[PDB]
């Protein structure tokens, strides 16, 4: 069960921040 | 005026609102992070104060003045 964050952003590209 | 977009994924360039016009960057790294530099989230501003932030929004009194990869060879 995959909970996942509310991921930023980054420079570019770093995917969703948080891992 | 210009002012890059918010920073989604693809970093573009949009206008600014009727109020806002210079462009802010926030980060909670600046240094190197690793991997993409420091966290950046692009935006669009009205003020722009300063007084040693130690991680706070920073900005720029122009158009797309927080362009973060500026990467060109010579």
């Amino acid at each position: 069960i995959p909970g996942k964050r509310t991921e930023s952003f980054y420079e570019c590209c770093k995917e969703p921040y948080p891992d | 005026i210009v002012c890059h977009t918010t920073a989604t994924s693809p970093i573009s360039a949009v206008t600014c609102p009727p109020g806002e016009n210079l462009c802010y960057r926030k980060m909670w790294c600046d240094a190197f992070c690793s991997s993409r530099g420091k966290v950046v989230e692009l935006g669009c501003a009205a003020t722009c104060p300063s007084k040693k932030p130690y991680e706070e929004v920073t900005c720029c009194s122009t158009d797309k003045c927080n362009p973060h990869p500026k990467q060109r060879p010579g």
